[PDB]
């Protein structure tokens, strides 16, 4: 049970039915994902990323490690990756705003996730999502890397021929939401604690991205779009 | 520092 591939392997684990190495894959799986989201939406420039491979048929953008600013925000992701492995990370969230620190969003990328014990077949613990997902088995390393290509496939489709260009001004934010689990002394480096999430207008229209099953662990990834 | 609020949120691009 592992993916033979050089391409594969630059980016992410070969393996991920281990708890360590299934929570460092969400890790990379929210660099990769979210650093496409950035990109595809126009909301940093080309410059601050480089070109990647999920396949030796597929690419993607990646934050840059050289560019300062695109450094800052992908250790802004690791630090939420990191919390993975304590499973404290209850969603992870880039949301855009009319104006800087508004509540309610335009646009927003989630990725809920569910912690498994015991051979990471049993969830821990509404959402719409979490009764399917829960139910979920890890199906195997090359199951978890067609998920991963549906799932940037999915992005770069929806952001370039669904989802309306973005506004000429707006602001661009990751927000996160703690685990019940999560003691009081636990911060994520880099997000300042918050009594407000964001919100979300009645009429707003929702689509599926896709999901990710590693060994003891599993993410949503959902998108809210006025521009949809 | 002690953390109450469930929600943390970052910067922050405009």
């Amino acid at each position: 049970d592992a993916i033979d591939d050089k391409t594969w392997s630059k980016l992410f684990p070969s393996i991920v039915s281990d708890p360590d190495r299934s929570s460092n894959f969400m890790i990379r799986a929210i660099y990769v994902v979210f650093s496409a989201v950035l990109r595809q939406r126009n909301i940093l420039e080309k410059e601050y990323f480089s070109k990647n491979y999920i396949t030796e048929n597929l690419s993607c953008m990646t934050l840059s490690f050289k560019n300062l600013r695109a450094h800052q925000i992908a250790q802004l992701l690791r630090a939420a990756g990191d919390a993975t492995k304590d499973g404290f990370l209850k969603e992870i969230s880039l949301v855009v705003t009319e104006h800087d620190g508004d509540v309610e969003a335009i646009e927003v990328f989630s990725m809920k996730f569910i912690y498994f014990e015991n051979g990471g077949v049993v969830a821990r613990l509404e959402d719409p999502h979490f009764a399917e997902l829960a139910q979920l088995r890890y199906e195997g390393a090359e199951s978890v890397r067609d998920q991963m290509v549906t799932i940037v496939r999915s992005v770069q489709f929806l952001c370039t021929k669904v989802l309306e260009p973005l506004p000429a001004e707006f602001t661009a934010n990751f927000r996160l939401k703690y685990t019940n689990d999560a003691p009081s002394n636990f911060r994520i480096d880099g997000f300042d604690d918050s009594s407000t999430f964001y919100t979300l207008p009645d009429g707003i229209q929702s689509v599926t991205i896709g999901h990710l099953r590693p060994g003891h662990h599993a993410a949503h990834m959902q998108c809210w779009s006025k521009s949809m | 520092n002690a953390r109450d609020s469930p929600y943390g949120l970052s910067q922050g691009i405009t």
